């Protein structure tokens, strides 16, 4: 067993990592006060579940968990909500201001005054661990905390953690529910800085989660709250190897070589399925092919590109519920008879399988139906150069006007790091070019 | 001199001293440094009493300064309606154009005096004068969206 | 983010000011005494933004009321909230600025502004977090406009990182024929372009416009203009005094509106429009977005938006608001600068102002606006080319080549603005 330290940034990644240890807590059988009956060891343990949770000596479970933001009134909704007892208080950090959808703000005038409680914060963790492994760091693109508070702490964690991974889960800004108009800024900078020192991300673009709510879920105007529960679903879906027995992606080393060939390229796209609403509780249950198809359909991806019009480096599918194996492997015999499907020629044109046997939990008061089996695809396609050229082409409209770049020049920044950060970005839509 | 001091005089609305100064021989039409008579400061400076009694001694109300402002220009300017009617009634030119091309028309029209500009009109005030940059006083109104002044200059 | 402190100078500055207090003590549930008798949470979960909490549960306006002219205190004191306003906050002098700005911003005022900035910095020491200060003065006179630009550079020097927001009423000859007003609102605005973060153009022209050709009133009064000036005041502060799904601050709004520095001038505009004692929601888009409805005298198809901030007050479905808002764009697609994308951000609010079920206010960053500039700049060049009544402001120690400038710098606003309108994507 090795541990596991989640990082929740700024207001998306507080309000994710709120939504992800609630459902965390219904699938292990930890109750809101962190008391968990089917433990049998008392005060300790090297159970699968101990990678994210630590154990006192009163028999509490708690999260090996830190939520930072720079404004208090999103942490605050933590400290008083369901689960304010499950928590180390310690693990709450907030500051008084914010950074104003700024990330110059948020990694270089604000972020300084709170970095050094973050690290010591993080120490203490740390320090109770036997064999730590690395990190997972939810955060936003846009905002300035999750933008540039993030940078901040992935290059100060580079320095003091030089051998642990860090893994992150991104949100990509979205027109129909964003709060900047320079969130594309925020999240070329981001990107930019944080390349170096993150092995493997998993972006979650917000127009697509909000399409699938829309079709799948009939929720005619998804709020917040019904993004994050299909978000929680599927981060559920990408750590369940790491806090249950299995043979794949067992350890955040394995999530690299398994999704990641070379560093730079390290943005995996997912794709969940199926996705079927509470109000269908008498839906028919579909099979493993069905499930299987629907990962290849756009519709279901975390991010809108087609993966038709680009190359697969890496393919695994992680199944969930009654599953039977030999189904599987019928299942992907068929799509590789498939036109669609083009590996590039340097990697083995294969598909790497983990089955959890126990089907996917649903919380309370969720949208999604309860369903027998489910999958998720992890894969690294081409195709994801796609996200972004998007976010890209709207740097390239407001900066070509230096629209808005006196805000950041004022909070300590050269106006030089937004030329380097879009040639990094040049470079890396080129990387993707590259390999096909 | 007693031209500079009828000139100080009809600035601050000193009536007995305009009168005193005139019987003792002051040059009604004595001009400042940039060419200013009495009668333009009287006209400047709100002083209808002084502008009548400078007309019936002998003030040219046509003067010009150096940048060509007559003392009509310089009441519509600052919107002495008062003033006006007495310069129109003695003999102003309601045509007068200053260096900058401008007529009391153009002046009455950019500074909104538009009970003034319904009396430059009334007196013979030229619609199709234009200013050095071709604008005349309709120009100016269609350009800074005034609908009131523009309804009274298609009268 | 949470307290703002107010400032209010001069004559119109306080009147403006004191019909702020008003409405919105009417929608946070405040009556004259400070006493809170509303009967919903959402008015005090952001109360702290505008008041302080005395002992006794009491809510006092964090305001500051100041002017050259004694006189003023008297009308403010004697006005329905006038008793709310905390007595060691009135800072006034013994003769007022007589609309000279020289004498509010070098002699008159320079004397009475080391006295306010002790009061500020008694109400700023009393904050939490500080966001910045609101002031409310004309740009016409010679107290609010002259003192109350001296009062933003010295109050900017002691607090360099809090935003600095105006209401700067813009002088109209339709309510004010006085012919130094362009001297003493092209002085400001010199002042006004270096000094503030965001200032809301309140124009008189448009203010007296909409009373006699829109709502028929055939005499305008300052209490008919007032009317439009604290609808206006109130649909704008909306984010900051209640909660909403965004959590509005004054430097948000700032780097979200403010694509260029100087370029911090915006057109407010509000719909229904009503006048004293005397809709669906494509109807409050549609009237949002009219020339008829701007409290600026410029027309918005005139020129292209660089962003805009709308507010919808009311209980709507704002799925609906979405959908009308995005026809609003796509049909008035060529008003819209195209290199700032998803540069339109609207907000709902459930709470609606007095007197209506629904309301929605704009704010809107617009080119259009050069057409107040220019229009205040050839009056100022009309007088200014014949030294009218010069004197009267070299006489207080004023240099010539200051009204130089204050007329060059006004010349390159405009430009700046005719820059952006003209630029293209490509
Ligand atoms: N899916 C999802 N997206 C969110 C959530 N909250 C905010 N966002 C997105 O995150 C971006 C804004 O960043 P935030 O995380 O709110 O900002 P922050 O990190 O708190 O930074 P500052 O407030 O600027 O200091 C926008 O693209 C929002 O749409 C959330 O709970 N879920
Ligand atoms: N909308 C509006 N404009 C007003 C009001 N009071 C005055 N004004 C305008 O403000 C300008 C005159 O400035 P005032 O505020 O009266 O002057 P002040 O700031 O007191 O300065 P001084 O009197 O010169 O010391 C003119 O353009 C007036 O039309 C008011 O209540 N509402
Ligand atoms: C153009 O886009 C933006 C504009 C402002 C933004 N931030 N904060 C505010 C938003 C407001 O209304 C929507 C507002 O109401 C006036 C407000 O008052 C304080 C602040 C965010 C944006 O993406
Ligand atoms: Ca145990
Ligand atoms: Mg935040
Ligand atoms: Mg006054």
């Amino acid at each position: 067993m090795r541990e596991c330290i989640s990082i929740h940034v700024g207001q998306a990644g507080v309000q994710i990592g709120n939504a992800c240890w609630e459902l965390y807590c219904l699938e292990h059988g930890i109750q809101p006060d962190g008391q968990m009956p089917s433990d049998k060891t008392i005060g300790g343990g090297d159970d699968s579940f101990n990678t994210f949770f630590s154990e006192t000596g009163a028999g509490k479970h708690v999260p090996r968990a830190v939520f930072v933001d720079l404004e208090p009134t999103v942490i605050d909704e933590v400290r008083t909500g369901t689960y304010r007892q499950l928590f180390h208080p310690e693990q709450l950090i907030t500051g008084k201001e914010d950074a104003a959808n700024n990330y110059a703000r948020g990694h270089y005038t604000i972020g300084k005054e709170i970095i050094d409680l973050v690290l010591d914060r993080i120490r203490k963790l740390a320090d109770q661990c036997t064999g730590l492994q690395g990190f997972l760091v939810f955060h936003s693109f846009g905002g300035g905390t999750g933008s540039g508070f993030t940078s901040l702490l992935m290059e100060r964690l580079s320095v003091d953690y030089g051998k642990k991974s860090k893994l992150e889960f991104s949100i990509y800004p979205a027109p129909q529910v964003s709060t900047a108009v320079v969130e594309p800024y925020n999240s070329i900078l981001t990107t930019h800085t944080t390349l170096e020192h993150s092995d493997c991300a998993f972006m979650v673009d917000n127009e697509a989660i909000y399409d699938i709510c829309r079709r799948n879920l009939d929720i005619e105007r998804p709020t917040y709250t019904n993004l994050n529960r299909l978000i929680s679903q599927i981060v559920s879906s990408i750590t369940a190897s790491l806090r249950f027995d299995g043979a794949l992606n067992v350890d955040l080393t394995e999530f690299q070589t398994n999704l990641v060939p070379y560093p730079r390229i390290h943005f995996p796209l997912a794709t969940y399925a199926p996705v079927i609403s509470a109000e269908k509780a008498y839906h028919e249950q579909l099979s493993v092919a069905e499930i299987t198809n629907a990962c290849f359909e756009p519709a279901n991806q975390m991010v809108k590109c087609d993966p038709r019009h680009g190359k697969y480096m890496a393919c695994c599918l992680l199944y969930r519920g009654d599953v039977v194996p030999k189904d599987v492997n019928a299942a992907i015999a068929t799509i590789k008879t498939k036109r669609s499907i083009q590996f590039v020629d340097w990697c083995p044109t294969g598909f790497k399988v983990g089955i959890n046997y126990q089907p996917p939990t649903v919380v309370p008061g969720g949208d999604l139906a309860k369903v027998q089996r489910a999958v998720c695809m992890l894969s690294n396609t081409t195709a994801i150069a796609e996200a972004w050229a998007r976010l890209d082409h709207k740097f390239d409209l407001m900066y070509a006007k230096r629209a808005f770049v006196h805000w950041y020049v004022g909070e300590g920044m050269e106006e030089g790091e937004f030329s380097e950060a879009r040639e990094d970005m040049a470079a890396l839509e080129k990387d993707y070019e590259e390999v096909g | 001199d007693l031209g500079k001091k009828l000139l100080e005089a009809a600035r601050a609305g000193q009536d007995d001293e305009v009168r005193i100064l005139m019987a003792n021989g002051a040059d009604v039409n004595a001009t400042d440094a940039s060419g200013l008579t009495p009668l333009h400061l009287a006209a400047t400076y709100g002083h209808l009493e002084i502008v009548e009694v400078l007309l019936k001694h002998g003030a040219d109300v046509n003067a010009i300064d150096i940048m060509g402002s007559t003392p009509l220009h310089l009441a519509a300017l600052i919107g002495h309606l008062e003033i006006v009617e007495v310069l129109l009634k003695h003999g102003a030119d309601v045509n007068a154009v200053d260096t900058w091309g401008d007529t009391p028309l153009h002046l009455a029209a950019i500074m909104g005096h538009l009970e003034i500009v319904e009396v430059l009109l009334k007196h013979g005030a030229d619609v199709n004068a234009q200013d050095k940059f071709g604008k005349t006083a309709f120009d100016i109104s269609i350009d800074n969206g005034n609908e009131d002044l523009a309804e009274i200059l298609q009268k | 983010m949470r307290e703002i402190v107010h400032i209010q100078a001069g004559q119109c500055g306080n009147q403006i000011g004191a019909k702020f207090w008003e409405v919105i003590s009417d929608e946070h549930g405040i009556d004259p005494t400070g006493s809170y008798h509303g009967d919903s949470d959402l008015q005090l979960e952001r109360i702290n933004v505008y008041y302080n909490e005395a002992t006794g549960n009491k809510y006092v306006p964090r305001a500051i009321l100041v002017d050259l002219e004694p006189g003023t205190m008297d009308s403010v004191r004697s006005g329905p909230f006038g008793q709310i306003f905390r007595p060691d906050n009135f800072v006034f002098g013994q003769s007022g600025a007589g609309n000279n700005w020289a004498k509010g911003h070098y002699t008159e005022g320079a004397e009475l502004v080391d006295s306010v900035l002790d009061v500020v910095r008694k109400e700023s020491e009393s904050c939490d977090c500080l966001q910045g200060f609101q002031l409310t003065h004309s740009l016409g006179g010679g107290t609010g406009s002259g003192m109350g630009t001296l009062l933003i550079s010295k109050i900017r020097e002691e607090y360099p990182d809090r935003i600095m927001n105006t209401f700067s009423v813009m002088p109209s000859p339709k309510v004010s024929d006085t012919v130094v007003e362009p001297y003493n609102a092209t002085l400001s605005v010199h002042q006004l372009v270096e000094n503030t973060d965001e200032t809301y153009c309140i124009d008189n022209e448009a203010l007296y416009d909409i009373c006699f050709r829109t709502l028929k009133l055939t005499t305008p009064t300052y209490g008919d203009l007032n009317h439009l000036v604290s609808a206006t005041m109130s649909g704008v502060t909306t984010c900051l005094r209640f909660p909403g799904q965004l959590n509005a601050d004054l430097r948000k709004l700032a780097v979200n509106m403010v694509p260029f520095p100087r370029l911090h001038f915006f057109m407010p505009g509000f719909a229904p429009l009503t006048s004293r004692g005397s809709l669906t929601v494509p109807e409050l888009t549609q009237q949002m977005f009219d020339s008829k409805n701007m409290m600026a005298a410029c027309d918005p198809r005139h020129g292209r938006y660089l962003t805009v901030a709308a507010i919808f007050r009311g209980r709507m479905s704002m799925k609906e608001v979405d959908e009308q808002m995005l026809n609003v764009q796509n049909k008035n697609s060529s008003y819209f600068v195209e290199w700032i994308p998803n540069n339109v951000k609207t907000a709902v609010c459930d709470i609606p102002p007095r007197g209506l079920k629904m309301s929605a206010t704009f704010i809107g960053n617009s080119t259009a606006i050069q057409e107040l500039f220019k229009r205040i700049s050839e009056q100022f060049t009309a007088m200014f080319r014949r030294k009218a009544f010069l004197h009267w402001y070299t006489g207080e120690g004023m240099d010539e080549m200051e009204f130089t400038e204050a007329e060059s710098n006004m010349n390159d606003l405009v430009s700046e603005y005719q820059q952006y309108q003209d630029a293209t994507a490509d």
